[PDB]
Parts: C-alpha cells; structure tokens; sequence
C-alpha cells in the first residue's frame, strides 16, 4: 500500500515540490494538510502517498538554500520538519562529490529517516524517487541512496522519476559524465525508471507550446503532469486493483530492461480516437525518441474522465491492428488499459502513456556520444578522480550502458518464428 | 447429511463466491442476516443456537481490499468474522509469489480455519474450490492449498470452478504461464474442474443480454447462475449428482481430462416476450454460442453428457426433446447415454438483476474433446513468451526453477494428446 | 623545468605566474605527458587572458597533441566563446582533423555549443568533412533527432 517518496538534489526537489502541489489539490487537501474534496474517491487510497493528512516525502541536498525554495513553495509548509535533511554545500555538478565525499557522509542520517517513515507503514510497497541525472547531489548522492535502501529493503520496490540532460537547457559539458555514471547505477538498483528527458520537454515547449525561451516551470509543468498520470492507479480506485509490483511484473520482460517512456495526451501549458493516435505520436512523448524507429515490448495506457469504455476498447484495437508491426508478436496482448473516472486538473479528458519500446537506445545512444566525445579527450576527468574515485568506473559505466543498447536492438529484431 | 466447503480464493473467487452466496439465499429464503422462517439446504449451511445460517465457506486472499467489501456488504452480517482471511500483500500477478513466499506466510492459518468448519461436519464430503487461472494468489496460492488438502483430507472430493483468461476481460500479460503452472501442479488434486471463459461470459452478456460493456458484476452474475445449477443438486433433493463423488461417475470417465463443458439456456435480458418450450431450451444447449468456453463441440466428440432441468418441466416434454436431439457423435468404447435430472423449483433471478426470471431452465454438462481448443490457445502464448524467457525472471527471483516451467508445458502437450487420442 | 610549472599555470589561470615564467625563458610550446601544451590547457579551462599573452609570444595555435586535439577542438568541445573567435582570428585551422576524424564543427555539434557551430560555420567550416565512421555533423543532427542543429547547417 505505502509509497515512501524521496526527493534530491534541486531537480528533484522542484520536480518533487510540483508533484505534490498537482496531487493534493486532485486529492482535495489544502496548504494545511486538511481536506476539502466533495468525493469519497479522494479519500480511498490516501494512504498510499499520505501519512494521518502529511506527504510521506523525504527531502535530501548537500545545498541548504533549496530547503529554503521548498518552504518558500506553496504547499511548502506541508512537508514534516524533520523529514528535511541537508548539507553545508553542494556537489558542484560532480557526481563523486555526491557519490563517494559529501554525500556519502550525509547518505547515513537520510537512512535514519527513511527507516523511521519505513517502519511506519501498515505495509510498505515501495520508494518513489525523483532526481535529475546531470547534477551532482540528485545523480550522484541519489544513486547512492538507491544502493544502500535496496540493501535495507531487497524486498521493496524501487521506483525513479528520473531527468536527463539535454545541452538545450543546461549547457554544462560535465553533466553526461554524470548521466553515464548513474544509469550505470539504475540498471542494476531500480525496477522501474521513468525517462522524463530535458530535450523532449524542451522540443514541446519550444516547439509545439511555441514557448521561445521555456523556464524550468514549463518543463516541470509536463513532469507534474506525467507524474500525475502515471500514478494515477495507485492513487484511486477504479476497474483496476494493482500496485508497483504487478506494474513491475507485467511491465518487464527482462530484469536490465525497465526504462520505460512516458507520455501525455493533451499537451497544456478533445475526443478518444483524437486522444489515442496523439498517445502514440512522438511529440507528446516525454523522452526524445521515434517510436516508430522501435518496436514495444509492453505498453499501458491509463485514460482519465469520463468517457464511451467501449470506445477506448475499439480505438486501442484500432492501433494494434492497423500498427501491427510495432509490437513485439512474442508478448501475446502487450497493450493493457485502465480507465479512471476522475479527470487531472483543467481538464474533462486525459491520456497517460507509459511505453517499453526498444526506441529508448537513441536516448542512451545520445548520451553515451556526447560521454565519448569528452571522454577521449579526458576532459576535467581530474575533477572525479581527486574525489577518491577510480578512472575505471567511467569505463565500467560507459560499457554497461552500451550493453544495454546492444540488449534493446537484439529484441528490436527478433521473430516470433 | 453430507457437508459441503467451499473455498473462495483471490479477487475472481471472491467476487463470483459473493455473487454465488448471494444466490443461494435468495433460492433458500435465507436473509442477509443469516435468519431463515422455515436436510438438503444444510450440505452448505451451518445453523448456529441464535438460528442463524452460516454458509460453509472460507474467504482467502494475499491482499484485504476484495475481502473488506465482503465485511461491509449485503451479507456483512451472514458470514463471521474467522471465515474470512486476508494477508497485507499479494503475489503480484505471479504463481511463485503466491506459491512459495508470500502463500507460505498464510496456508496454515487458512487450514485451521477449514479444519474448525470441519469439525463441524458430521460427514465432510469434499470442497468446492473457486480462483482465477490467471492471478497470482488464484493460480499460486490455490496450488499449495490444492497439495496440502490432499494430505490432510485424502479421502474427500474436489471440484473446481476456475476462471480462463480472457483479452476482453482485464487480462495480465503473464496470465498465461500462471494458467499452465497451477494446471500441471493441480491436475492431480483436483477430481472435477469446471472451467468458465471470461470471453464467452462477456460475449453472451453483450450478444443476449445487450450489455455494451460488461463489468464484472454482470459477467459474475450469469457465473453464478451457472454455479447454483451446477450446486443444486447438492442443496436440493434430487436423482442426479446428489455428491461430490457422482460428478466424477458422471462426467469423468477418465481422471486426467476432468474438464466438462457448461451451458446454459435461455440467457434472456430482463427487457424482453412469450416462453420457450422444453425443446428450445434442450437444443439451445447445443448451439455454440451458448457455451462456457469458446470451442466448437461439433469439431469434438462426447466422453459423458447432463441436462439438469429446473422448473416447470414434465419429465415426458424431456424425453421427446433428448429423442429429437439423437436423430453429435460420442467416444469410442464410451456408453452414448444422457442422465436427465430435474428441479421443480422455479429458477430464481438477483431482483433486478439483468436476467429475466424465467418459467424453465437447463444447465447441460458434458465432457467433449472440443474443449482441447482451449488449452490450445493458452499453450501458444505460453510457448511464444518462454521461447524468449521473458517474464521468467519475476518467477525464479521467488523462489522457483526453470525446470518447472519445463515439467508444466510437457504435462499440457501430454494433456493435448489425450484429448486427440480419445 | 620552467616549462612544468608554465603548464600548471596556464591550467589554473595565474596571470602573473605565466608572465613571470616566460620571463625566465619558460617554452612557450612545452608539452605535458599527452603532448598538451599551455595554449591547450588555457583553451581547455577558458582562461582567454592566457590564451591571448601565449598568441602574443610564439604559442603555435595549430599544435596538437598526442590525438591530434588542437587548442580549437577542445574550446570547441568545452563550448569557450570568445576563446573560440580569438584562435582563429590568430590562425586556428578550422578544419583541423584529429585522430577520431573529428573538426571542432563535429563537437561544438555534438555537445549542443549551437552558437559555437554557428561561429564556426561563418569562419568557413567544412561541413562536408566526414568522420572515421564516414559522419558529418549533418548527419550527427538526423542521429540525434536535432532540429535546432539541422536547422543551422541548412545554409
Ligand atoms: N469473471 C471474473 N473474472 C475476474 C474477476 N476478478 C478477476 N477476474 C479475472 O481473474 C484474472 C485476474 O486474477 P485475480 O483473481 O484478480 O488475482 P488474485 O487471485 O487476487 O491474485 P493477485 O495476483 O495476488 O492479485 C483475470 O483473468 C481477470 O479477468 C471477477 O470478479 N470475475
Ligand atoms: C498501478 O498501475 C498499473 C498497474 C498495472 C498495469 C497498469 O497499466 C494499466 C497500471 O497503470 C499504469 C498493467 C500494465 C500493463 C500490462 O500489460 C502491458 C499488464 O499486463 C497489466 C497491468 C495491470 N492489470 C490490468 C488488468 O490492467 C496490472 C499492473
Ligand atoms: N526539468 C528540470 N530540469 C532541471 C530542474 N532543475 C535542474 N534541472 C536539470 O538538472 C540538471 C542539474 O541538476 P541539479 O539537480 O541542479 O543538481 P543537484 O542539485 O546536485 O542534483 C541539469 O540537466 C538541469 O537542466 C528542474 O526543476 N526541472
Ligand atoms: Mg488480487
């Protein structure tokens, strides 16, 4: 039942501040923690992100200042005191600061309030996470945390929200350093990342928004959005009794395999077979990817308001059928959907998206490119190893992450036969 | 006076176990508080000092969310406390979670609270065993339980009512392997399973029932109706199937292949009109569409066949009706007979439900070849995914082999050559 | 040697400590381990202050090191500006090629400097230079789906 959410580094506290902002006001709780909703939907599964009404959310940086923006907010005051967790100065943009240094000497008393929300919980499904992967403290102390939860809790489910670096929206050259060195981390610790990915958020705005120059509340909007979404079934009730674990098991072919690609129709700063072909189009995919350059492997598409099931039932045919060639053949009805009665915010129709496609390699394949151009010139590999950390883990990283590319085309093209 | 357990596992048992209980109320006048104005109705029913009638049930499930709707409906007040048991996490969706970590941590709990219905019993005659083929408490879970009631109760029945995955019906996409694994590891515990096909169910409530869009309600409430003409001749008097054992006589003529074919006529909407004679409610039994499972017995043979009638039927009307239908072919060195029965009692309907109360009705079991086309269908997905191993590794991260996934596929293409055989 | 503390220097941005050396006789053109210069360091860091004082006193702006980096392809990479437009008022060869058949147009593509690319262009930038793996940074713009890049080699 219980999701513990924990939050680090700025991108993950802001992603993390939103996220909250967006499901209380859906779940009728005011500034205060007090609720103010007109349905008993609300209150049903409030246990799953509420503590008796307080976010279940720890809030971790090695920079003081972002506990000031997370106050500053305004569902700010909601969050416990002593859930709030930081340092005397951040990473600097260098994961070993986050990893191996600073971090590391924080990372103990995260734990200590991780295993007090822990050992609070009725039964605990799992963690949320939500950090960026080109910083510091998010991607380096964050991927840490991760290794030292998942050996507290083998057992739990071990979920991220993560963001990858685009050079359109911060132009730090260190930061697919940083990005390599933490996938490397999430492939062999989480059982479910969502790539919510910079340059896809920023191609939206700019592009299909027409936003000329977007701020980090017009990317995160799209987050909130998406992160609203995604969670929704663990959320409400409805026609669908399930949690992180059954997403997990049918969501997953292979263990190495479970970076999934989000999605939201509509975009926002309609009727269903309009909703539905916009949910399988690239530009409202929140990872710069083609779907259409890959195959799926297993997609869920969670339909929010009220609407014909009929309807979504014979248009989500209609796909498969008419894009055959898309799905894997070997993963008999790899398409599932859900259907929830309550509408997101603004809005009398949704669509959330969550794909395993093998198209996720040209996301990777653009990191690793960027990680070898400066790589081979050892670009300010100094600034990592000074930190106590070994030039071979750059090389063990950039390996890792090229096998799981070579993994994703080779089920890309296998036949049923 | 010969008891009756049934046992209802995960969401699918649970839900079709409430709609079924519910039924059995209305057919015995029982109300929602257990309390009955006016033997037979008691092979399923305890009666308490207080005058209460407990039905001989046990609720399980990994997970209290179906369960806390059963302690909070209807019939909160019909069962007790003790009968309905729930974990606080279930398997998941996976067969190894429900049948090695997480069922280990309840079956024993749950056999103290069936041996305590049993010791109530002055002769046990077996259980009834309701679960999803496709979860992972109703394919894991059920397993363990199927093994270990083997041991304890050797010598007594069981029959299952098992449900068949089914794309139009919120199928997972391991719901396949979870199928083919708790077949192969109960196919020697269990002596009678009656299997329904969620989409033959969701076909008939949108073709005869006009539903655009069933739910589970309304698949659950025709299962039901389907269930209590199978059960009554348990809770009523009656010639035919009077126990557990008489249903393996009847319909298994062989042990291994124990599935028979259940239909249903007529499935009218409460809309819609005149009656239909004895003669139109027999051969709708062998029509195609009016079936539980999607096959088609024409391209099969009959092992064994029972047209249970319930109403106003003149015994005469049935033997005229069965002449016309010989004038179908049967197996070999099987006999080619039919065993009639008939309930006077009219059939009873949920008020206002989606089915009509009707003046007559039958419910005919047989045990056909044909139903091999469903195990067809499962095997094929089976083999395109664990061609590939995906999926594999939620099942050996809890506790399984690979081997067994093996040992079970081998079992089902033995189980398709004794039906090609025959 | 003078010419190891140069490159300490020029690596960390001490003014006065360069000027001080050089007038002791400190190479101008000395070398580290991979064949780096103080010009490439300087380059490297963004100390445009170092980059102009080692121009003005024999620094050869097209050297290369060990993998035929120049000073040019690794302000090209890290995304300097202003050092970028300094080299090649000064000579830089802008269609330098190093090891991996890479021009600094190839990584100011790569890594998104897209105001470097458009620099680079305007000071005649071969975009028809193909790599070891036969791609242009045109080609680099289709790989990576960048429509902003794209958008700026269509000229
Ligand atoms: N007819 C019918 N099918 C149902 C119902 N509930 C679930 N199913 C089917 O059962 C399968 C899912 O199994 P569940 O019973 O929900 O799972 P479970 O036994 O609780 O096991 P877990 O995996 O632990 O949740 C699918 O084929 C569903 O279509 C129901 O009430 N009626
Ligand atoms: C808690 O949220 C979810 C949990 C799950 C699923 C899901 O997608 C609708 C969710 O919403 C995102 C799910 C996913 C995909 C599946 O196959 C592609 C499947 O077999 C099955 C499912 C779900 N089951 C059904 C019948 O929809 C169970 C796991
Ligand atoms: N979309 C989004 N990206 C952000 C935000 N804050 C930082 N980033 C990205 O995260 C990276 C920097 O990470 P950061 O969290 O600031 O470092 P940290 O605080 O040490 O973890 C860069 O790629 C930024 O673009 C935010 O609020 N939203
Ligand atoms: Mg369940």
């Amino acid at each position: 039942r219980e999701i513990v959410h924990i939050q680090a580094g700025q991108c993950g506290n802001q992603i993390g501040a939103k996220f909250w902002e967006v499901i209380s006001d859906e779940h009728g709780i005011d500034p205060t923690g007090s609720y103010h909703g007109d349905s008993d939907l609300q209150l049903e599964r409030i246990n799953v992100y509420y503590n008796e009404y307080v976010p279940r959310a720890i809030l971790v940086d090695l920079e003081p200042g972002t506990m000031d923006s997370v106050r500053s907010g305004p569902f700010g005051q909601i969050f416990r005191p002593d859930n709030f967790v930081f340092g005397q100065s951040g990473a600097g943009n260098n994961w070993a600061k986050g990893h191996y240094t600073e971090g590391a000497e924080l990372v103990d008393s995260v734990l200590d309030v991780v295993r007090k929300e822990s050992e609070s919980c009725d039964c605990l499904q799992g963690f949320q996470l939500t950090h960026s992967l080109g910083g510091g403290t998010g991607s380096g102390m964050g991927t840490l945390l991760i290794s030292k939860i998942r050996e507290e809790y083998p057992d739990r489910i071990m979920n991220t929200f993560s963001v990858m670096p685009s050079p359109k929206v911060s132009d730090t050259v260190v930061e697919p350093y940083n990005a390599t060195l933490s996938v490397h981390q999430l492939v062999e610790n989480t059982d479910e990342t969502y790539c919510i990915d910079n340059e896809a958020l920023y191609d939206i705005c700019f592009r299909t928004l027409k936003l000329t120059t977007p701020t980090y509340g017009d990317l995160n909007h799209l987050v909130s959005a998406t992160m609203s979404g995604v969670t929704t079934c663990l959320r409400f009730p409805g026609q669908l009794n399930a949690d992180l674990r059954k997403l997990a098991v049918n969501m997953v072919p292979f263990p190495r395999l479970h970076f999934f690609m989000p999605g939201f129709a509509p975009l926002t700063s309609l009727t269903v077979p309009e909703l539905t072909q916009q949910m399988f189009d690239s530009k409202n995919m929140m990872a710069a990817c083609d779907p259409r350059h890959g195959r799926y492997l297993t997609v869920a598409a969670i339909f929010r308001g009220r609407m014909s099931m009929k309807e979504v039932d014979e248009q989500m045919l209609n796909v498969q059928n008419k894009n055959s060639s898309y799905f894997v053949e070997w993963i008999p009805n790899n398409v599932k959907t859900a259907v929830c009665d309550i509408p997101p915010r603004g809005l009398k129709m949704s669509a959330t998206f969550i794909g395993n496609s093998t198209a996720i390699q040209e996301l990777f394949k653009r990191i690793s490119e960027q990680f070898t151009a400066m790589f081979r010139r050892k670009a300010f590999l100094h600034w990592y190893t000074g930190e106590g950390m070994d030039e071979m883990e750059f090389t063990e990283a950039e390996s890792n992450m090229n096998d799981l590319v070579s993994e994703y085309q080779q089920y890309q093209d296998a036949t049923a036969d | 006076m010969r008891e009756c357990i049934s046992i209802h596992v995960g969401q699918a048992g649970v839900q079709i176990g409430n709609a079924c209980w519910e039924l059995y109320c209305l057919e015995h006048g029982i109300q929602p508080d257990g309390q009955m104005p006016s033997d037979s109705f008691n092979t399923f029913f305890s009666e308490t000092g207080a005058g209460k009638h407990v039905p001989r049930a046990v609720f399980v499930d990994l997970e209290p969310t179906v369960i806390d709707e059963v302690r909070t409906g209807t019939y909160r007040q019909l069962f007790h406390p003790e009968q309905l048991i729930t974990g606080k996490e279930d398997a998941a969706n996976n067969y190894a979670r429900g049948h090695y970590t997480i069922g280990k941590e309840i079956i024993d709990l749950v056999l103290d609270r069936i041996r305590k219905l049993a010791d109530q019993c002055t002769g046990l005659q077996g259980f009834l065993v309701f679960h999803s083929f496709g979860g992972g408490t109703g394919s894991g879970f059920t397993s363990l339980l199927m093994e270990r009631l083997s041991v304890d109760y050797g010598k007594k029945s069981k029959l299952e009512f098992s449900i068949y995955p089914a794309p139009q019906v919120s199928t997972a996409v391991v719901e396949p392997y979870n199928s083919i694994l708790t077949t192969h590891t109960t196919l020697e515990h269990s002596d009678c399973a009656f299997m329904v096909d969620n989409e033959a169910i969701y076909d008939i409530c949108r073709r005869n029932l006009d539903i655009e869009r069933p739910t589970y309600t309304n698949l659950n409430r025709l299962i039901s109706q389907i269930v209590s003409s199978i059960t009554a001749s348990l809770r009523f008097d009656g010639a035919l199937n009077v126990d557990l054992t008489e249903f393996q006589t009847n319909l298994v003529p062989y042990p291994r292949i124990h599935f028979p074919l259940a239909t249903y006529a007529p499935v009218i909407s409460a809309e819609k009109h005149e009656q239909l004679s004895v003669a139109e409610i027999t051969n709708a039994c062998f029509e195609p569409a009016n079936q539980m499972v999607k096959c088609d017995p024409r391209h099969g043979k009959y092992m064994a066949c029972c047209l249970l009638y319930r109403g106003d039927v003149v015994p005469k009307d049935v033997n005229a009706a069965i002449a016309t239908i010989k004038t179908i072919q049967f197996v070999d060195w099987c006999p080619t007979g039919f065993k009639v029965g008939i309930n006077y009692q009219p059939p009873t309907v949920v008020p206002g439900g989606d089915l009509a109360k009707v003046q007559r009705a039958v419910c005919m079991l047989s045990n056909t070849t044909a139903i091999a086309e469903a195990w067809a269908r499962l095997d094929h997905k089976f083999d395109l995914m664990y061609a590939k191993r995906a999926f594999v590794h939620w099942y050996v991260g809890e506790g399984m082999e690979e081997g067994e996934f093996s040992e079970a596929r081998e079992d089902m293409a033995a189980l398709e050559k004794d039906y090609e055989e025959v | 040697d003078l010419g190891k503390k140069l490159l300490e220097a020029a690596r960390a941005g001490q003014d006065d400590e360069v000027r001080i050396l050089m007038a002791n006789g400190a190479d101008v053109n000395a070398t580290d381990a991979s064949g780096l210069t103080p010009l490439h360091l300087a380059a490297t860091y963004g100390h445009l202050e170092i980059v102009e004082v080692l121009l003005k006193h024999g620094a050869d702006v097209n050297a290369i090191d060990i993998m035929g980096s120049t000073p040019l392809h690794l302000a090209a990479l890290i995304g300097h500006l202003e050092i970028v437009e300094v080299l090649l008022k000064h000579g830089a060869d802008v269609n330098a090629v190093d090891t991996w058949g890479d021009t600094p147009l190839h990584l100011a593509a790569i890594m998104g400097h897209l105001e470097i690319v458009e620099v680079l262009l305007k000071h005649g930038a071969d975009v028809n230079a193909q790599d070891k793996f036969g791609k242009t940074a045109f080609d680099i713009s289709i790989d990576n789906g960048n429509e902003d890049l794209a958008e700026i080699l269509q000229k």
